[PDB]
């Protein structure tokens, strides 16, 4: 995601990011979510089990 | 699903061997040990 790499599942997120917020972290400065570039929704990534 | 950020890290937690239903099994049979024999 916009040079962004990773690997998991990218669900459908409730997250309400503010117009300057791209993509959100956790306590462990992991990417708990992330905005499409282009359909500009919030996909919660979490990784594969 | 999603669990935690410690589960996502390598961080698992294994459970316990004896589950609390036996625990307190073996401490209801205690109990009805030392109520019908004491301490022989
Ligand atoms: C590019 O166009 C629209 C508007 O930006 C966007 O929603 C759509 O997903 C894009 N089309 C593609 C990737 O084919």
């Amino acid at each position: 995601f916009n040079g962004l790499t990773g690997t998991g599942v990218l669900t459908e997120s409730n997250k309400k990011f503010l117009p300057f917020q791209q993509f959100g972290r956790d306590i462990a400065d992991t990417t708990d979510a992330v905005r499409d570039p282009q359909t500009l929704e919030i996909l919660d990534i979490t990784p594969c089990s | 699903d999603l669990i935690c950020a410690q589960k996502f890290n390598g961080l698992t937690v294994l459970p316990p061997l004896l589950t609390d239903e036996m625990i307190a099994q073996y401490t209801s049979a205690l109990l009805a040990g030392t109520i019908c024999s004491g301490w022989t």
